[PDB]
DNA sequence: TGTACAGTGACAAATTATCTGTCGTC
DNA sequence: ATGTACAGTGACTAATTATATGTCGT
DNA sequence: ACAACGACATATAATTAGTCACTGTACACGTAGAGACGTAGCAATGCT
DNA sequence: AGCATTGCTACGTCT
């Protein structure tokens, strides 16, 4: 168990605020493009 | 050998309880005699609690619980017709066919017409026979798959030898896959979905470099890839990102699918030149490094995007075509963004300890030297045993060229490099003390005030000898230049080399 | 749609209808299925209604001539498909129905 | 029940002969099948 | 207790899981409810809110949609019954046969 | 020893619906 | 009011037959 | 001694085998094949 | 004289 939560507690280190620039930017793009008719 | 009881009733606990209470110690001859109780509490003679103390003191748990019957499971048609439906299932199911429980109760019938049976298998007993080998087949579709864990891997290959993986680039892997994503020219008509072709690195897991495009899969596609992978990385600020894509240097090993470009000459020249070894794999689940990532990359990705078209044919999602926005210039970017700003950053499924990228970075067994990119495009395709003129001049492909230093040399067996995406120059090489060295770059004749493919230059060799046209450099020019492929390649033509 | 068949039924004498939707269809669509499943699935080289259900070696297997495929429908349709009951009536064989 | 039973037992009463002995000939036939 | 099936995220989180599993799935566009949630969690982090809901709440929440959009798939034809019957032409006439 | 992500079971933490007391005149 | 209809299912029921019981037994 | 395992013949009941009325579900043109890159057929356009 | 090289066409064969 204790072994197994030092890859549980690393694994949840990921300073992810950084990464979701990319999901909110996707989406952003998509509804950006309007479609031709 | 131990056996455990299981699903204890509340009548198998009324049982154990009368049990449990004599279990209590006590002299036989009242023993004998406090027993009695059981025999109302149980509704039976004493003589079964007599049976009951045997199985128990004998049994335990299990034997005080009653069996199952010696005939569960056994089928009272006989082992005639019990054979005769596993036969039958069996064989009518072999290859292509497909019987069914169905139809080998019309089998049954129609062999018992034969037989004269009286009274033949009814069909639910067909279909109750054959429920262990249509549980067993099922069961045999759907088995998992351990996969590796930890730092040690090696990786099977065609050879029938194993390749262990022990550093950073010391064994990247490509495939192809179809996007499913459907995207569009400049303003917009449906084109069709591109092809995704990936270098993972097998030791962290890490995704050095990607070429998406319209190209079927083929060698200028994976040389592509590669002159991506190996090369340093920078991306404009048009693409705002947060991260940088610092992957580059070069493998020592390249293990791929297989395919007609992955065993084509140009790339075993790569091979050569840049010093990898190809390396063929066994079947498709070793690939899985790289299957994988397009399962991946598919659900977290493609699937949001509004070309999406579904994972088959049976799940096309019908509006694909209809609201198919996207062109490459913003797919790209898609995808690029999520590969530098999410994916290198995303841990390694069974390390766990470090993003993919670290792996990468603390994995290779030392820096490599990056190479200078003109290297790379001096390792261009080459075509061998063609010889050069008695002058100072060349010949390919019906195209016909000139040369600064061949005037030196007498008509000989030459080797010669080309761009297939600029034909207008070669580089020519010759094999002095049995090695290759240059002899020169050279030009087709007069070509300089515009610039020639190769993919152009074939086409319009068809087109110019069927119409008897007389055959040169001169006019074979003309057919270049007096669609589909015309808009996929010039939606290619948008290129970083504009922007960097 | 064919201006062949229209001038078919002007010359033979029927007037001819389209469906709105396949699943008004129903009445023909259905037989290909009851031959889907008792005919073409129990012989050499059935491919699969799917894609995703394409026999492994559905192209080693096949083995069956355009005659001898017919010459199979056609003791089909006679002694069977038409000798069934019409499943909406139970009394009656579907050639007795006619 | 009435109206069932007799929808069943005229459907009981139909000969399968015709309908039986094409199964095993079909067979008979693609028992001369090799690739 | 009147609280079952009902949740305690409260109406405005109800409303964005589903408002945002919604447009994720018309066009050709398959957003499943794992994409929603990463979608939830950027979405409490530009909102400056320090509790987004959990992935397993957003898959419970979905859960009667995701049944309600696969029962469609299973609806049954009662079909003609009896002698009578008629045939559907596209000119909108029932032709009886 | 293919790969590995989205979905799911069994459970703990937290919330909170409501049902169980000792009671008061009816 | 009504797409089609066959193969597979469930929920019993008739027949089989494995084996629990009650008395005697030594 | 008499409470221990037999010797039943007969119930007891849990197995299978069979009857039916229901119902889900595919029938709706559709993957054989596009598109690369050989080993091997070829012509040709040169020339000594 | 001699072939000798050069630019197509299969017929797979693979993803
Ligand atoms: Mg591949």
């Amino acid at each position: 168990e204790a072994a197994s939560r030092r890859l549980r507690t690393a694994g949840k280190t990921i300073s992810n605020q950084s990464l979701l620039q990319e999901v909110v930017d996707r989406d952003a793009l998509v509804a950006t493009k309007k479609s031709r008719k | 050998k131990n056996v455990i009881a299981t699903q204890l009733s509340e009548e198998a606990q009324v049982k154990l309880e009368v049990i449990q209470s004599l279990l209590e110690p006590c002299d036989r001859t009242t023993y004998g005699q406090k027993l009695r109780e059981a025999a109302e509490k149980l509704n039976v003679s004493l003589r079964t609690v007599q049976r009951l103390v045997k199985n128990w003191e004998q049994d335990g748990l299990v034997g005080l619980t009653q069996t199952s019957r010696a005939d569960k499971g056994k089928h009272r048609i006989g082992e005639f017709w019990e054979n005769f439906i596993t036969k039958t299932y069996k064989e009518g199911n072999k290859g292509s066919k497909r019987m069914t429980p169905k139809q080998v109760a019309l089998r049954v019938e129609a062999k018992a017409r034969e037989l004269k049976d009286s009274k033949p298998p009814n069909y639910k007993t067909v279909l109750r026979v054959l429920a262990p080998i249509l549980e067993k087949q099922q069961k045999a579709k759907s088995i998992r798959s351990p996969g590796w864990r930890g730092t040690t891997l090696s990786v099977k290959t065609r050879e029938g030898k194993d390749l262990s993986v022990d550093y950073s680039n010391h064994v990247w892997q490509c495939d192809h896959t179809r996007v499913d994503v459907l995207l569009v020219d400049q303003h917009g008509e449906i084109l069709s979905r591109p092809w995704l072709t990936t270098v993972i690195d097998t030791y962290s897991r890490c995704i050095m470099g990607i070429n998406l495009g319209f190209d079927a899969p083929s060698s200028g596609v994976v040389a592509l890839a590669l002159r991506h992978a190996i090369l340093p990385k920078r991306y404009g600020s048009e693409y705002k990102l947060h991260c940088e894509w610092g992957t580059y240097g070069k493998p020592e090993h390249f293990y791929t699918d297989g395919g007609k470009d992955f065993r084509s000459n140009h790339l075993s020249q790569i091979g050569a030149q840049l010093g990898f070894v190809c390396h063929l794999r066994d079947r498709p689940s070793e690939g899985g490094v790289v299957e994988r990532p397009f399962k991946t990359l598919n659900d977290q990705l493609f699937s949001t995007l509004p070309g999406y078209t579904g994972s088959n044919v049976q799940e096309r999602p019908e509006d694909a075509e209809k609201d198919a926005r996207l062109t490459l210039r913003e797919l790209e970017q898609l995808l690029v963004r999520y590969i530098v700003d999410r994916y290198n950053q995303s841990i390694d499924a069974r390390m766990g300890d470090q993003t993919r990228f670290e792996r990468w970075e603390a994995g290779l067994p030392t820096v490599p030297v990056p190479i200078p990119e003109r290297d790379l495009d001096i390792c261009l395709m080459k075509q061998s045993r063609r010889t050069v003129q008695r002058g100072g001049c060349l010949q390919f492909q019906n195209l016909m060229y000139r040369g600064e230093y061949l005037a030196g040399y007498a008509g000989e067996t030459v080797n010669l490099r080309f761009d297939p995406r600029d034909i207008t120059t070669i580089l020519v090489y010759r094999q002095e003390n049995n090695q290759e060295v240059f002899l020169t770059r050279a030009h087709a004749q007069g070509l300089e005030t515009e610039q020639l493919a190769l993919d152009e230059a074939e086409a319009a060799s068809r087109r110019l000898r069927t119409a008897g046209k007389t055959i040169s450099n001169q006019s074979l020019l003309q057919e270049v230049v007096d669609e589909r492929q015309k808009l996929e390649q010039t939606v290619l033509r948008s290129a970083a080399v504009d922007e960097s």
